[PDB]
């Protein structure tokens, strides 16, 4: 129950802590606003990228300082902004509070709570222009974060320290999939031990605020907000918000990361931080190069991502692994901020629209998707049952194409276009349905040993679905070898062979007749 | 205390004020035109500060016979709009100044056009579909309660008719009251619209905001905020549902566009203001469900060129939830309300939504139609002779599903004095599952035409 | 002394913006309005 | 109460001069009183529609018999 006691404590600490450092500093005046951006005048000891606060309760960050005037620009409301206000200095350079406070927590780019929840109980601050930690500090990317989509992890895995590009088109399941990976950790989030246990922050810019909050449900929904914090950048915001967004969002990760915690990022959208900064930019009238973009936009989404990493044993074996989403126009993958992030990222998820709407869900081009880590980051299992099936499924997608009309073929040609067309139909899923990687396995062993060769199409999803369920509830030793040696023996693979023959032996197809 | 005209430059102009006295930017304020033939009162909305106590301001009406040096006074808040029941069934400009009756509604309540969108704890953190009647649009593309759909059309595609349809249909079924934003709208059309609500007396049951082609941009910017500044009122007072068409949200992105260059902000990708998203986002987010209460909208949007990756509508097909096409060779074939089932797409409809049954016989209801779709070049070219007999059954049934997606719905009883049907979700995803098993195929075409709900069928059937 | 009459007093201070106007009646109407000789003297410098 | 008294004890038709021309357009000085689009009539009998109005100076665009424009012509 509730208690007087706590309440009256609470204000008795406040009262008694209250004291004024009656500190002596310098106040400017605001002598030009429009926009979002202000000039002040005065505040002759001000740093460069300090963060000023206006009288609005609103704050700035000092960009250019002039012979006469400071050029600041406005985070937050700039409507409450007025020539003949002063401004104050707050005395940090551009810094967010961090700690594990903000564990469950939906706060604003500045960190500042916005789901009204309470105050923030900060350990510390951070600076957002803290230099990525450099080659001789990092180390390989050599452990697996398990994402739970089969399409992904069979073929593109994901290691702890790799930056992944989730472009896609518009309405194309790229945030489906980032909350996929963000529910997926919650099976090691329940143990103690800080190397299992991910913990992870999503940074929403440009975003509706119908969709941030779905997105807010579906993670308590899964019991994720017991390790998630949201930095909500709502498009309804000012573009400076929009363009911090990203940046106090990898902030409040690196405070964990060098701690020797693992930290997962997912940035949606990426795109949307580029366009804020382009507004930026074009309202201090700096030139524009390409595309209207400013000249330095690479140097934006590289000083972004270059902060995740891995690190050596010696700074402490923490990591920061990054999923960035790009919305691509039209899906032409050679435009501006396509291309450039696609030249810092170690490898792509192309998500194709034309697959999607055919009900291929996740609809990963295979055939441009690449992990250019690879399966230095898969566990061994894994990398032995799925290693081939990349370049065979390719190879399926060109001899589809040339067969699509041809009247007749040789037998090779039609066993590995119906090979194929079975993989193609094993690896799609329903939402919000992450797979152990004890069951990715074994679901991936059935399509590349041919063990679905007997199976029509049609029966191919259920048959796969029914049987990790079969060997869930009898001969769990097989996820259990799998899971604790990381490899899948040959002892178990003979039980696992004698459990499919058995299964079956017993199948009635959809089709109303059976096979073997 | 009151500023003076200093700079005139087109629709620009720019007032300095007092040193203690400059008004906080978005405020409105008057300045008088005393030229005999052009004799005015001149609303400016402040832009910029300039420094020198200098404001920069934007004109809601031409600066024809403006003289420098006039006073300009203050009004000390933003442009602000009547809002109230009265507000119902008239006609007003984007400044709330009433265009049926001059000097109407200055006693109502004011509210600033200006004022932030729902806070983050108050939003619904789900989905819900709006069950507004009609076969087609809750069977093919269900709308989003408090989501916006987009619609394409033309003049002789109906498109007035669906928006006195739609009028109808929540004012009736929901106890809600509608909002009507003319975005940029010709004049005559405007004129034609007024006289056929009232024609239809549903005029009485909708709010009118024109911000005409005639005036400068400031103005055909602002309409879409005043007219979405009623609808919040009728939202969060009132307690009702609000349907808020906008007729056409390109313009609102292209008289912010031209807003921005009169400001001389630089341009960017193919022109726009280079604060086009956000512009934009502080519209469209403020269009939303919360406290169990909703603004739904409707949105006729324009597409430069027909390239979806225009800046303009690739921002705008971001916030949109639903897609609506009208086609005129549907409605050719006199199938109302002509809404295109397969052309007009929707993003609620999945099974996690929407029950598995309804997204099942939606997939089977578009394969129908796209098997016909691709059938009616073979039946022109060569007729109904040169098919088999398993195609010639398929298009049997195609034939009568396109048939029985039209509806005597509530806009025609005008003309028709039959009165308008409301079919519940739960009949028509009955109907349409045993249409498409063919049950119903001993019926001719004629028997399925504006019929309604499924036991009107067994009605006209009988007639028949 | 001045300087907080001329604070105090927006619109005679505006009046006095007189860079723009004839600098000769400026001068005129503030040494009407506006004592020590010296300072009075700076003020019409 | 003295600064009002002083003030309102310090409270024929306005003619303009051409401080610039070229390619079409002059700027006019002075005229305080002239409104936007007004229009303005030169020495030579040429006319200009004062569309610009600065802190200065006006700017006229010149309809037709731009040649016969010079800097100091009075401007009524």
């Amino acid at each position: 129950t509730i208690s007087a006691a706590d309440i009256e404590g609470a204000i008795e600490d406040y009262v008694s802590s209250f004291s004024a450092d009656t500190e002596r500093e310098e106040i400017g005046t605001v002598i030009d606003a429009g926009d979002g951006i202000a000039h002040v005048e005065g505040l002759p000891s001000v740093m460069t990228q300090e963060l000023l606060e206006f009288p609005g309760g609103v704050l700035g960050v000092a960009l250019n300082l002039d012979e006469h005037s400071v050029g600041a620009v406005i985070l937050g409301e700039f409507e409450k902004i007025e020539e003949g206000q002063q401004v104050k200095r707050t005395g940090e350079v551009l810094s967010v509070p961090v700690g594990d406070a903000f564990l469950g927590r939906v706060v604003n780019p500045l960190g500042q709570p916005i789901d009204g929840q309470g105050d923030i109980a900060a350990e510390t601050r951070r600076a957002l222009e803290l230099q990525a930690p450099s080659v001789v500090q990092r180390q390989s990317v050599s452990e697996p974060l398990q994402t739970g989509i089969k399409a992904i992890d069979a073929m593109t895995p994901i290691g702890r320290g790799q930056r992944q590009l989730i472009i896609g088109d518009r309405k194309t399941g790229k945030t489906a999939v980032c909350v996929d990976t963000i529910l997926n950790q919650r099976e090691a989030w329940l143990t103690g031990d800080p190397k299992q246990q991910v913990r992870c922050v999503y940074v929403a810019i440009g975003q509706k605020g119908t969709t941030i909050a779905s997105v807010k449900r579906a993670l308590e929904e899964g019991g994720a907000m017991e390790y998630t914090t949201i930095v909500a950048a709502p498009a309804s915001d000012a573009a400076g918000f929009k363009w911090l967004a990203p940046y106090t969002g990898s902030a409040i990760g690196q405070h964990w990361m060098y701690n020797g915690k693992h930290v997962l990022i997912v940035f949606d959208d990426l795109s949307k931080q580029a366009d804020a900064y382009r507004a930026i930019s074009l309202l201090l009238r700096r030139p524009p190069g390409r595309e209207a973009f400013p000249g330095d936009v690479f140097y934006l989404h590289s000083r972004l991502l270059e902060r995740c990493a891995k690190l050596s044993d010696e700074l402490g074996g923490g990591s920061m692994t990054g999923l960035p989403i790009i919305e691509t126009k039209a899906n032409d993958i050679s435009a501006f901020i396509p291309t450039n992030v696609i030249s810092i990222t170690d490898g792509q998820c192309f998500l194709e629209s034309d697959l999607f709407n055919q009900g291929v869900r996740p609809a990963i081009n295979v055939g441009v998707s690449v992990s250019r880590v690879g399966g230095a980051a898969q566990i061994k299992a894994m990398k032995e049952v799925a290693g081939s099936l990349r370049l065979d499924l390719s190879q399926y997608r060109e001899l589809e194409a040339f067969a699509a009309f041809a009247s007749d073929l040789d037998a090779a040609s039609k066993a590995q276009l119906d090979r194929g067309a079975r993989l193609v139909e094993l690896l799609k899923q329903p939402q919000y349905s992450p797979l152990a990687v004890e069951e990715q396995v074994v679901a991936i062993f059935l399509g590349t040993q041919g063990h679905l060769d007997s199976v029509p199409v049609e029966d191919v999803q259920r048959f796969e679905s029914e049987l990790l369920e079969h060997v869930k509830a009898s001969h769990s030793d097989i996820f259990d070898g799998i899971r604790e040696t990381k490899k899948l023996s040959e002892e178990a693979e003979e039980k696992l062979v004698s459990v499919i023959n058995e299964f079956k032996k017993g199948f009635q197809a959809s089709d109303g007749s059976s096979v073997v | 205390t009151a500023g003076r005209v200093v700079r005139i430059t087109g629709p620009v102009v720019d007032v300095e004020f007092p040193r203690g006295s400059v008004p906080e930017l978005f405020n409105a304020l008057h300045a008088e035109i005393t030229f005999g033939a052009l004799a005015k009162t001149l609303t400016l909305e402040v832009a910029q500060h300039l420094g020198d106590s200098l404001v920069r301001c934007i004109s809601m009406q031409p600066t024809d016979g403006l003289v420098r040096g006039v006073e300009v006074t203050d009004t000390g808040a933003s442009i602000s709009v009547p809002v109230g029941d009265g507000v119902k069934g008239h006609v007003f400009n984007a400044l709330g100044d009433c265009l049926d009756d001059p000097g109407y509604g200055k006693d109502f309540e004011h509210w600033s056009i200006h004022r932030k969108p729902p806070a983050f704890s108050d939003l619904e953190p789900r989905t819900e579909m709006l069950e507004t009647g009609l076969k087609v649009v809750d069977l093919l593309t269900p709308y989003v309660r408090g989501g916006k759909i987009a619609l394409f059309g033309g003049a002789g595609v109906g498109k007035t008719v669906l928006i006195q349809e739609m009028i109808n249909r929540i004012a009736r079924n929901f106890g809600g009251t509608s909002v009507f934003a003319g975005v940029g709208e010709r004049t005559r059309e405007g004129n034609d619209l007024w006289v056929e609500l009232a024609d239809a007396n549903v005029l009485k049951d909708t709010a009118l905001v024109f911000g005409q082609m005639d005036e400068p941009p400031g103005t055909r910017m602002r309409v879409a905020l005043s007219a979405l500044t009623m609808a919040e009122f009728f939202r969060d007072e009132q307690g009702q549902d609000v349907l808020l068409f906008i007729d056409n949200i390109f313009r609102f992105t292209q008289a912010g566009s031209e807003v921005s260059t009169l400001l001389g902000r630089m341009p960017s990708a193919v022109g726009y203001q280079p604060t086009l998203a956000d512009e934009m986002g502080e519209l469209q987010e403020r269009i939303t469900s919360t406290r169990g209460r909703s603004i739904t909208s409707m949105q006729a949007v324009y597409v430069p060129a027909d390239d979806y990756t225009d800046p303009a509508p690739a921002t705008t097909f971001a916030h949109l939830d639903a897609t609506t096409e009208l086609s005129r060779a549907v409605f050719s074939k006199g199938i109302f309300p002509a809404v295109d089932p397969l052309a007009s797409s929707s993003t609620i409809l999945d099974p996690a939504i929407v029950g598995d049954e309804h997204y099942r016989v939606a997939q089977e209801v578009i394969r129908i139609l796209q098997r016909y779709k691709d059938l009616q070049d073979i039946i022109a070219i060569l007729g109904i002779d040169e098919l088999s007999e398993e195609d010639k059954q398929l298009v049997n049934r195609a034939r009568r599903i396109e048939r029985f997606l039209s509806q005597n719905m509530m806009a025609a009883e005008q003309f028709t004095g039959q009165p308008g049907s409301t079919v519940p979700l739960k009949e028509t995803i009955e109907a349409f599952d045993k249409l498409t098993k063919g049950e119903f195929d001993h019926l001719p075409e004629q028997a399925f035409f504006l019929i309604g709900g499924l036991d009107d069928l067994a009605k006209k059937a009988e007639s028949l | 002394r001045f300087g907080r009459v001329l604070d105090a007093e927006p619109r005679l201070s505006a009046l006095l913006s007189d860079y723009t106007t004839p600098a000769e009646g400026r001068v005129a109407l503030l040494d009407k309005a506006l004592v020590n000789q010296t300072a009075a003297a700076l003020l019409s410098q | 109460x003295x600064x009002x008294x002083x003030x309102x004890x310090x409270x024929r038709e306005e003619i303009g001069t051409v401080i610039d021309a070229g390619d079409g357009i002059a700027h006019v000085e002075g005229l305080p009183s002239v409104m936007t689009q007004e229009l303005l009539e030169f020495p030579g009998g040429v006319l200009g529609v004062a569309l610009n109005l600065d802190e200065h100076s006006v700017g006229a665009v010149i309809l037709g018999e731009f040649e016969k424009i010079e800097e100091g012509q009075q401007v009524k």
